[PDB]
RNA sequence: UCGAACCACCUAGUAGCUGGUUCACAUCGAAGUUUCCCUCAGGAUAGCUGGUGCUAGUAGAAGUAUUGUGCGGUAAAGCAUGAUUAGAGGUUGGUGUUAAUAUCGACCUAUUCUCACUUUAAAUGUGCAAACAAACCUGCCUUAGCCUGCAAGGCCGGAAAGAAAUUAGAGGCACCAAGUGGGCCUUCUUCGGUAAGCGGAGCAGGCGAUGCGGAAUGAACCGCUUAGGGAUAUGUGGCGUCAAAACUUAUGGGCUCAUUCGAUACGUGAAAAGGGUGUUGGUGGAUAACAAAUCCACCGGCCCCGAAAAUGGAUGACGCUUAAGCCCAAUUAGUGAUUGCCCAUUAUUCCUUUGGUAAGGGCGGAAACUUGGAGAAAGUGUAGCCCUUCCGAUGUAGAUGUGGCCUGGAGGUUAGGACGAAGCUUAUGGCGUGAGCCUAAGAUGGACCGGCCUCUAGUGCAGAUCUUGGUUGGCG
RNA sequence: GCGACGUCGCUUUUUGAUCCUUCGAUGUCGGCUCUUCCUAACCUAGCGCCGCAGAAGACGCUAAGGGUUGGAUUGUUCACCCACUGACAGGGAACGUGAGCUGGGUUUAGACCGUCGUGAGACAGGUUGGUUUUACCCUACUUAGCUGGAAAUUGCGAGAA
């Protein structure tokens, strides 16, 4: 029924700094800044050191509690990347 | 605190006027009472031995003592009945302290997910697991 | 209520049994009945002359009358709130000498002959032994039971 | 829509009525060609003989098994051959059926028939299934078994009620397992009879002294 | 007034039809079935029931088992009387063929498929018997039977005891008489019908005729069955509020998110397959590679859709969702063996009544510190002769009893009344379970009348589209 | 888009049963009039999708919100045409609706006819003529007033968005 699988980790290099305050994430860089919200079941966001590691542990787990962990992993890396690299969007037409 | 103690029920078939020394049958059943142990003692012999509770006598039912209270693993080969897929067996390896404890969780798991209750449930091989 | 004749609803009742048909016994002709003994009024067919009504078939009762070739049998009939001692007149072949008392005919025959043997008699030969009591039973084959599928 | 869709006889609220000295005007069922395919077929040909046994006490009419005699049949050619399959039907519509047609015109309206003179007359025939009835048995190779998980479901959905495939460990019209069957041909335990065969049992008779004179 | 006027009379015409039929309590208490009937809206007859009984009645007892001993042919089963039939191919007809060939029927075979006919083949049933003459050791008589004695009948004495359970809540008849003779529901099974909240049955239970307790609600279901009270404890059902009880249990095992979740049976049935690429469970079978783990097939739902109506809208309401849902468990918390807790016309116990004619004991004078009774009378019945003891206590139709109630009058007796009788009024109390009685007080009444024992009847009224009188609403 | 064969859920303005309620009276269809309700969507409304280039249709889903006619013949319901229209959808409300109307059909007593019957008469066959009572009562609604009222008339009882 219920089990545990693993833990999720992200490294935070120079040029990017992440907080943990009110369990929310602040990521800044040298090309832009962005902050948002990533709450979910058993998903308590705690950043260990200021520039060491973004860790998000859950203690319970099932198909739904575990199909929601690594989406914050999909939504924390692009915080750290967009503040340094950024992704451009292009649009075309025809006539 | 876990109900459903473990009973050691043994019995001949009222010797005999025919065979004069029928083979003794012993088996261990988890039950709330011993009246419920004998009730399910005379269901195995009525089926697995074709012996009635009338034409036989219970030799010595007994309460198994215990194991030194310490956590360990348990795989309980359990066989239930239901209109929900009639007569399926199962394994459902539990991790409780005593055999009484784990088989309790076995019943409270089947009645939880298959709604199969005490009399629709046979048990076999309540053993332990090292790893 | 279209048909209620003297022989209604009695196909299987008067029908002879399987592979035993034909003439009645020579025992049933050589029986000996008195006024007073008991008789099973088991109406057999293949005689078809003197069979009683259906009702009096599993019934046993006193012989109040023994004519030359007709036994007269009283039989209790629970009519509605009382039983009638019916007085049926059948022939002998529809009659067995009823065992129904060998249960104590043969009991008090040897039961007294040994109560006398136990009271005065000549000697008291030991009889049937006790039935239900305890015992330290020694097994001869162990076993268990889990399942067979 | 003019004939009751075989549902008002899904329960044995009535006796069985046999075609007998009782009923005398019984009509004809449209299911006739029970067997289909290789016909003189020998017995060593197909390894698998799966049954199709029902589950409940349903009652299917003469109109759904008759297409199962064709529906569960036809899908051979589209994914197999006819001569590589045994299509033998193993039932018959025995229970002759009555019918009461109310509201006659000879008389008045809505007060002509006050429930009298209103019993049955022949209309057709249906069947009584109880738990454990074989609808349509199957014989096949190994490379032809999963064929009629469709063809059956093609005709299992022509039926009133449901059904299942019964994977078997028998050698068809015999009482022998497959694993030991390859061993019995090694010692020739079983004989042949045409499209079927009979088992030489224990208590063998002195008659078949098959050894050289 | 006319498909036979009107008046009076026969005539109070007859009505198996409709309506009504006047007090109390107590003791019991049913039936809608049998047969017969121009019978089926009714009768008669049995059964049911009451009263009065008679009688030597632990027996000629039993909706029970045991033991023996009979009986049976339904369930299941199985296919000979039949089947039902096609599948493998080969005597008998017709025929399409070139003495060679089939062809379908009949047949021939191993079968087959699934049914009514088969068999001492159930369960449940039911018939019988089971301790003082049923066996004996004997002895009569007429001998009926059969050629002295057997056996037989009507007898009989000498002798006989049990080393078929229970209740052993007493057996047996008899008489008189009602009421009922429209049942319905239900369990189990089952005939007919498309079906039914359908018709017809068998069995038992109910309702009727009956409450109480709770399934929100309901003649019937679940408990329990019923004199008036108190307490203790339960039953069914419950314990989030309504609502007494987990003041939301220290609850434990899992399950469940449901854009109408789900949640007390029987109410009627809720939802049928079907699938999935869904959440949880299980089995068959790979890789050690998915795009250090990842597969190919299905079993199982909870759950998603499939699915829908018309006043507004129902788990009963709110509401509940890390439950107050579901399935399992629990019952003071893995510390040590019991009743977590709340509710009854039930149970237990305690008083009180009342009946049983239920048992007893006194049934005319003595003492335990204060009075009551083992001194209140020989008695159906009361304001009981007195104590005390057991048990039962509902009830429609009906029956019966009452030292029982009441009205008018008679024969007796006792007695009132102008110092106020009947009557009448009632926040006039009391006292009787009640019918009712008695009292007081009338800024009522004015002249008759109460108690008791018998007698007597035009004797009790809420209800008849009652009758008569009067009033009233609507209504200024 | 459906159609072989078929089947399986749910359907009432359904064909009949059932005999449960009503026989000391629930007054008969259809209309008129008026209100409501449902969606299984007829129209408009929202995308969707095709052998949907424009045009124009095509299939589908979402939505009860609004809209859904005027006539001829028929007592009609239905049906049929006529014509408009964006289209003239399908239902419930006791087959919504007579102490509201109407009285055409059912509708009796008159009469004629057809068949039937010996006849009186019968026909659920046709034709014609044929009562339609009562609100002044309670509530519902509709408007029209009046007056009490916070322990919703009471305790002094005490709570201020
Ligand atoms: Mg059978
Ligand atoms: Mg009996
Ligand atoms: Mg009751
Ligand atoms: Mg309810
Ligand atoms: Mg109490
Ligand atoms: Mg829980
Ligand atoms: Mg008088
Ligand atoms: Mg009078
Ligand atoms: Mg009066
Ligand atoms: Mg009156
Ligand atoms: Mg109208
Ligand atoms: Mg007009
Ligand atoms: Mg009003």
């Amino acid at each position: 029924m219920v089990k545990v699988k693993s833990l999720c980790t992200l490294q935070i290099p120079e040029g990017v700094t992440v907080d943990v305050k009110g369990r929310k994430v602040t990521v800044t860089g040298k090309r832009g800044t962005l902050t948002k919200d990533l709450t979910h079941l058993q998903l308590d966001l705690r950043v260990d050191k200021k520039n060491r590691t973004f860790t998000v542990i859950r203690w319970f787990g099932s198909k739904i509690p575990i199909a929601c962990l690594n989406t914050t992993k999909a939504h924390v890396q692009n915080m750290i990347t967009g503040v340094t690299k950024g992704y451009r969007f292009k649009v075309r037409c025809a006539y | 605190k876990p109900h459903l103690r473990h009973y050691q029920v043994v019995g001949r078939e009222s010797p005999s006027e025919k065979n004069p020394e029928p083979t003794v049958y012993k088996f261990e059943v988890f039950a709330p009472n011993f009246v419920v142990a004998k009730s399910r003692f005379w269901r195995m012999m009525r089926v697995k031995n074709k012996v009635k509770a009338t034409h036989g006598d219970v030799l010595s039912c007994k309460v198994v003592k215990d194991a030194k209270l310490v956590a360990r693993n348990y795989l309980v080969d359990i066989a239930y009945y239901s209109q929900r897929c009639g007569y399926t067996r199962m394994v459902k390896e539990f991790r409780d302290v005593s055999k009484t404890g784990a088989v309790s969780q076995a019943y409270h798991d089947l009645a939880s997910r298959h709604r199969a209750r005490y009399h629709n449930i046979e048990v076999l091989n309540v053993k332990s697991i090292p790893d | 209520v279209h048909s209620y004749g003297y022989k209604s609803g009695t196909r299987h009742l008067f029908a002879k049994k399987f592979r035993k048909h034909g003439a009645p016994s020579v025992s049933t002709i050589l029986t000996n009945i008195k006024v007073g003994d008991y008789v099973d009024v088991v109406a057999d067919s293949a005689v078809r002359e003197g069979m009683p009504h259906k009702y009096y078939h599993g019934r046993t009762g006193i012989v109040w009358n023994v004519t030359p070739r007709g036994v007269g049998v009283i039989i209790n009939k629970p009519v509605r709130t009382r039983t009638l001692r019916k007085r049926i007149c059948v022939r002998f072949e529809h009659v067995r000498k009823s065992r129904c008392q060998e249960a104590f005919k043969a009991k008090e025959h040897q039961f007294q002959a040994y109560l006398a043997a136990k009271k005065a008699g000549k000697a008291l030969p030991p009889l049937k032994k006790s039935s239900r009591m305890g015992g330290i039973v020694r097994p001869k084959n162990v076993e268990v039971l889990a399942r067979r599928v | 829509m003019a004939r009751r869709p075989s549902r008002c006889y899904r329960f044995c609220k009535n006796k069985p009525y046999p075609k007998s000295r009782f009923c005398r005007g019984v009509p004809d069922p449209k299911i006739r060609n029970f067997d289909i395919g290789r016909r003189r077929a020998t017995v060593d040909e197909f390894p698998v003989c799966i049954h199709v046994v029902s589950r409940e006490l349903e009652q299917i009419a003469s109109e759904a098994l008759e297409a199962a005699r064709i529906q569960a049949n036809k899908y051979m050619v589209k994914r197999a051959n006819k001569d590589v399959f045994h299509m033998r039907t193993r039932a018959h519509p025995f229970h002759v059926l009555r019918i009461n047609k109310m509201l006659s015109c000879a008389g008045a309206d809505r007060l002509q028939t006050g429930m009298r003179g209103a019993f049955g007359k022949p209309n057709g025939v249906c069947a009584r299934v109880r738990i454990g009835q074989i609808l349509l048995s199957m014989r096949t190779k190994e490379a032809y078994v999963p064929q009629a998980f469709e063809a059956l479901r093609r005709a299992k959905m022509k039926f009133p009620g449901r059904q299942i495939i019964v994977m078997s460990k028998y050698w068809g019209f015999t009482n022998i397992l497959r694993t030991e069957y390859e061993a019995l041909r090694d010692a020739g335990k079983l004989e042949q009879r045409g499209t079927h065969c009979k088992l030489i049992a224990p208590k063998g008779k002195i008659t078949m002294r098959n050894v050289m004179a």
